[PDB]
């Protein structure tokens, strides 16, 4: 925007990284293995790397966590939610030697 | 001091001092009275320096006549306290002579002079032993 | 421009010399 | 203008152009000459000169003729 | 109360933000106004080298000539200032001229007005003093030395501090002598800074020098009392042994080395401790403005400070949006700022000049 | 001494090997001061070492 | 006695720091997925 | 429109912030690119002591060797960036060597390309002029002095600004003739900045020193005018008195006092006036990038500014991620930056002198 | 682990926040804590002037003289700080006296004891050296000298470099041999920074100077090698030119220049390499606390660095709110550190001096 | 100016100038056709100075041998300018002498000196007066 | 984000902390063994280490 | 380091001396 | 004050002179 012109306009500049983002459910009928169930999920969302995500929605992507949450309410006996957001796993070098 | 001029005002007085120091002049007028000859000079432009002291070596001696060239030397760089270590007279001064000379002179002749092969030469007018 | 100003201003108290 | 407003290109640097290398065809046609007799080079000196000249020759002809076709006619979106 | 700046022609009255300087340890106050007007108009009266008389209300704190001026426009913004100094600021950057650069037999005052007579400025002597009023036996002029260096290279020598007055005039100022005000840190203080910093200040000051020998004194003097001098002064604020020795600045004698040594001492002594504060009005209680040379009581006992009476030695005048109207005031010990002949509180004319400089109001015998 | 001889084949010894040849002649010197000795012995170890 | 056992030490300390020159050879090389260039010194 | 940095072997492309920068105000220009990498990669193509070439899209702007390499990462953040300067910088903070420290009768280009050859720079001299080829009577070499000091003491006395080309070399450059480019509020600005300041600029520049007398002039010049030399130079933009006494740096005479003065009074002139300017593009409106030393019209008449031509005088391009694509681009006015022989718009000789400098492009006779 | 501050009289344990500074680089370490105390309480214990020693846990770190002390209180808040160094910062700014100021034929070591005698510090000489150790054939002292400029000219002049030791006295330090800690990127770092700049790292250095011809030397030393004298260190790190020519501080021999020449080329080395990291705890993986020369193994190899052993330089202890314990570590090559006689890793005297210095436990036979 | 090696850099200049005001020289060639000799002397190393004047007070000459020692005294800390004020030769110099004493010499004897006694001993080998 | 280009660089340095938090509730209905659970509580709550 | 960096880059018109 | 407590401190590697 200049000062004293009407006329503007934006420039583009590349391309932000695809913020993905899902919300997850763990419940059975027995309240120990959806225990162990979330335990596992956990325990697979907390580790280094990146991971073969498969979504219904998403598809087949591989993808490295940001956040996650495990909420339960201390009332449903199964249920377990989380909510989490992954960012692709895009390593590329900046200078990109060439010959 | 972050401003190129700050700067430049906050380091020019020590170079001016430096460069100040050492001087040439010329002199004017020469007083004997005293015990040590106190030359009237003449520094760079539109500046006078009266009473400055000549310093002279022990046991020689000599008046210069007005408009010699004096070396002013001042004493931690104050542009007073002058000092003229020489005052040479470039008009008056013995020229092409052998490799290995000594000799006192005057502004016209009168050349007592130590030559290369054992030759006193004392070359005056009127010489006068006392 | 604390000190930056005090240059320009003058200063009876020298800082150098 | 001076030469501080003007910004200096690889040419002019590295100056301190035969018409052959304007035209397409024509850089296709040089690029063949200088392959065909290097490895005429090669070849012969494979019995005289016998193994390193032949070995350092050999790359170097690679090297010439990759240089010539990926920045003559190699060039970035050319079209038909 | 309004800030009025008296330029070539005409008045200007309404400003943006204003902020006015003066102090005791510079020669000359510095101001800057922030002025702010529709793109397109003109600003001619407001131009570098104009003639301006800063009035706050119906008193004139500053008059000089105008500095510099910013004008700047962004997308979302546009700012506008001015800036300035006094007419003794003439001096600061300008190489002194004079005919002949040695003074034989005269006086600083003398000097000093010979040396500020092409510009403009007047000089004001306002000390009394027997010894501050001697003569010097011979003065020089360094070549493209300005005057603010020569003037200043003087009255380090003889231990007067040189100032700018509210008028444009060159001032050999006086400390004062009555406690004018009082300052307490229950009534009438925003914010207080109390700083006590023992980094500089050493025991004993003593400098060596040369003596004098060009000409008359060239007659008399020997060869070694030529080199030999020596001035001392003790200070009981520090109980180490740190000391200092300061090569002189020109041709010494004892007296002249005693007065050089203490000066350094004061200076130091001045530099050492300093209160600072923030009021919240420009007007003094009585009723005129805020400045520099006042004797003020300091009763900041609250938090547990004993110091009792202390003098101004900086005030700067604010009047941003954010401030208000402001005036942050700097403080620092009287006896810092003293002349080596008086004293911080043998015969009939050591009682009669006594007398004579407990009341300066009389008239000395002279 | 045939330890740095075997070494001096590609690089340059000859300080060494004089070091070593005044040892060797100042042998009598050494044998009565004990000090002297081992510091001559482990200086010439670690200057084959160096 | 002194002499045999200074130097078995020195051949000790000798033998760690081939290790550690072998181990700085195999550090050298990188282990990231490169395209081959052409090279030519 | 890419930065590819020719490092020794291998083109290097992509980057994540590019700050170059150039004047004509200095001897070289410094460039500092960022880079981002996985932590454990080889970086060694950018390491201190390496051969570097940056080039914008198709054209080179700096030529020379990396400086430094910081790399640091924290608990949540990693940052790599990289320097460099010019070839020409290597001058700078190199000690001069020359066998015999005295050039007794040399021109300045002969000076600069008898001490730039061990190095390696090129010197390049551009101005026609008849007086600024007058050889030195007699040059002398401070020990243990650079190059850049060496030059430029030469230079400032010759009145010439030194400068460093785009392509490594040394340039002694020449002011532009034709204005190609306009600057205007409405169209192609995003922000301007002008400011005006008087604290430095003078009425009257007056240079003093000593004349020669080492050597053949030594049985001519006579001792009086050996000491008594002076050059004047005289502004009209200040008013008042306002003088200034300069010392001079080397043996005088009264045309090179004359010449010195004016250089120092059109570098103050340059000094005090500063615009600045944040266009949108790093290209012009012709299509080649923003350099120094380019002649461009202001029409900053919408914010009341009278100025009509400047003189480029610095260009800094950024490719910060906040910033997109800038060059802040700066102006002084172009009567800063002459020669003493020349001026901003007694004989045959004089008219065709005239002629042959109205048209550069012509032919001297010489 | 409690930082108590013995002053005069009595203990004081509680802090708000504290800044411990120690390196090698350095003649002092300074120390700043923060004091929250009721307002109207009295803090006299903490005064200028008073003897402090500080105590970390049950080891003393710093001990000498309190600098000064800030109180400082607005509307909202109000703060205390309280500062000083080492009682081998006395010499820093206190003027050396000596009564004759020439010393005909002494070592360092005897002038620095000769110089420290009235202050109170005491010297501690840790070199074994044989030629660090050689006496001066004479030294003066320039009137208004301080101790710290004296001794650290002569420091530069033998190559040795001057410290203050955690106990007060001045220390002719030795570097580390022996490598005591790991510092690895995986396990111990929380912030990391390495700095390799090459702008002042050149290849060839070379000092000139004036012989010696006072007295006894002067009826042996002929006209020409007065004047002509020598010495060069070269650097293999910077591939081009670069050379750096060294006018000498004093009298100098040809051995002489050639140990101030390598003294700049190790100075600068250590100068551009720089390492920093901030460590989580304060002592040590042994359990003492962190101080400067030690000799760590440096791991950072996830980044892409090739170092494997580096120097402390500089370690500053902090206990900020929003810090906790921190202590910010800096790091330097040990080849910087060298006297010019041993190097980092032609007779029988050579080869026991050789074991003696790989060996520096044992007694040498001096 | 923030940095150390930033500020070494800017005030490096005015200490080298201050360290390049007072020098010590040889003397290789003299020059005495000029009104003032010109020596050709020899700076710290790999350094010459043509044509640089020497300066003697009035009423005395001498014309050194090559090989004096030469104290140069740069004006204005330019390293041009360069002044010769004395140039001894510590080879032949009369050594041993009374406490108070004043004459003149030669490379080989030839003494015009003056004792305490009263005695004006001119010690020569061919004295000619004219 | 590498300006002008399409690609970005995406790294990973480690795990965050985990922030487990959760609410309770004490209550009796003697009145005053809930003010005793709940300053016991509160002592239990506030303590070193 | 606005000036900081003019140092370190030429300047031919001098800060000092 | 980086800079600024470095001057009061010593500096064993002089910084002019």
């Amino acid at each position: 925007e200049y000062p004293l012109r009407d006329t503007g306009g934006v420039n583009d500049l590349g391309k932000k990284l695809r913020s993905r983002t899902f919300s997850a459910c763990i419940l059975n009928s027995n309240a120990e293995t959806a225990r162990d169930e979330a335990g596992a999920l956990m325990d697979a969302l907390d580790a280094p790397g990146s991971g073969e995500l498969v979504h219904p929605d998403f598809g087949t992507v591989d993808v490295m966590v940001d956040s996650w949450e495990c909420r339960t309410k201390a009332d449903e006996l199964n249920y377990y939610a989380f909510t989490v957001t992954v960012y692709p796993s895009l390593q590329d070098t900046a200078p990109d030697a060439e010959t | 001091r972050v401003n190129d001029s700050a700067l430049n005002r906050l380091l020019t007085p020590l170079m001016r001092r430096v460069r100040l120091m050492l001087a040439r002049a010329v002199v004017n007028v020469i007083n004997d009275g005293r015990k040590v000859q106190n030359l009237q000079v003449g520094l760079l432009d539109d500046e006078e320096s009266d009473e400055v002291e000549r310093l002279q070596n022990y046991g020689h001696f000599s008046v210069p006549l007005p408009g010699a060239e004096a070396l002013i030397a001042c004493v931690g760089a104050q542009r007073d306290q002058g000092i003229a270590v020489v005052v040479e007279d470039r008009r008056y001064r013995p020229t092409n002579l052998e490799p290995g000379d000594a000799g006192i002179y005057h502004h016209e002749g009168h050349r007592i002079r130590l030559t290369k092969d054992g030759r006193c030469i004392i070359t005056c007018k009127t010489v006068e032993v006392y | 421009d604390g000190m930056g100003l005090n240059i320009y201003a003058g200063d009876n108290y020298i800082t150098g010399w | 203008a001076s030469s501080t407003s003007a910004t200096v290109t690889q040419g002019q640097l590295q100056l301190t152009t035969p018409p052959v290398f304007e035209s397409v065809s024509d850089i296709e046609k040089t690029t063949a000459m200088l392959g065909a007799a290097l490895d005429s080079v090669i070849l012969t000196a494979s019995e005289q000169g016998f193994s390193t000249d032949s070995v350092q020759l050999t790359q170097l002809r690679l090297l010439v003729v990759a240089d010539l076709e990926k920045r003559g006619l190699q060039l970035a979106g050319s079209e038909s | 109360n309004t800030v009025t700046l008296r330029a070539d022609g005409r008045l200007f009255t309404g400003w943006t933000s204003v902020s006015v300087t003066r102090s005791i340890e510079s020669v000359a106050g510095y101001f800057e106004l922030g002025v702010n007007v529709p793109p397109g108009t003109d600003l001619s009266g407001l131009a570098p080298g104009k003639k301006f008389t800063l009035e706050i209300g119906g008193q004139i704190v500053c008059t000089g000539y105008i500095d510099s001026r910013r004008r700047q426009m962004t997308a979302d913004s546009m700012k506008i200032t001015v800036a300035g100094r006094d007419k003794t600021a003439d001096l600061i950057d300008c190489a002194a001229v004079y005919s002949g650069g040695q003074w034989k037999n005269r006086t600083l005052e003398q000097i000093a007005r010979d040396l500020c007579a092409p510009y403009g400025v007047t000089v004001r002597w306002e000390l009394s003093d027997k010894e501050s009023s001697a003569a010097f036996p011979g003065f020089t002029l360094d070549h493209s030395e300005t005057v603010y260096e020569a003037l200043v290279r003087a009255s380090r020598a003889r231990g007067v501090l040189m100032t700018s007055n509210a008028a444009g005039e060159l001032v050999f100022s006086r400390a004062a002598s009555t406690a004018t005000d009082e300052l307490v840190l229950g009534e009438n203080l925003l914010t207080l800074d109390f700083e006590e910093d023992f980094r500089d200040r050493f025991s004993e000051y003593t400098v060596k020098g040369y003596a004098r020998a060009n000409g008359a004194e060239g007659d008399d003097i020997d060869a070694k009392s030529i080199v030999s001098r020596k001035g001392t002064a003790t200070d009981s604020d520090v109980t180490r042994y740190r000391p200092m020795i300061i090569i002189a600045d020109s041709k010494i004698t004892a007296k002249d080395a005693q007065a050089r040594a203490l000066r350094e001492q004061r200076r130091r002594l001045a530099k050492s401790i300093t209160f600072e504060a923030e009021i919240d009005g420009w007007t003094r209680k009585d009723g005129q403005l805020w400045m520099p040379n006042l004797l003020v009581t300091i009763d900041a006992s609250k938090y547990a400070i004993k110091t009792t009476e202390l003098l101004v030695s900086k005030v700067t005048l604010i009047l941003n949006d954010q401030d208000g109207l402001k005036t942050r005031v700097s403080l620092a010990p009287r006896e810092g700022f003293l002349v080596p002949v008086e004293s911080d509180r043998g015969g009939i004319d050591a009682l009669v000049e006594d007398y004579y400089r407990r009341h300066p109001e009389k008239t000395p015998p002279w | 001494s045939d330890a740095v001889d075997n070494l001096g084949v590609t690089q340059t010894v000859s300080g060494l090997m004089g070091s070593l040849s005044a040892m060797k002649g100042s042998v009598t010197s050494l044998i009565n001061q004990p000090a002297m000795l081992a510091s001559s012995l482990m200086g010439a170890l670690s200057g084959v070492s160096s | 006695y002194v002499m045999l056992a200074a130097a078995q030490t020195y051949r000790a300390e000798a033998a760690s720091q081939a290790l550690t020159a072998a181990l700085d050879f195999s550090r050298r090389m990188d282990n990231a997925a490169r395209a081959p260039v052409l090279d030519a010194p």
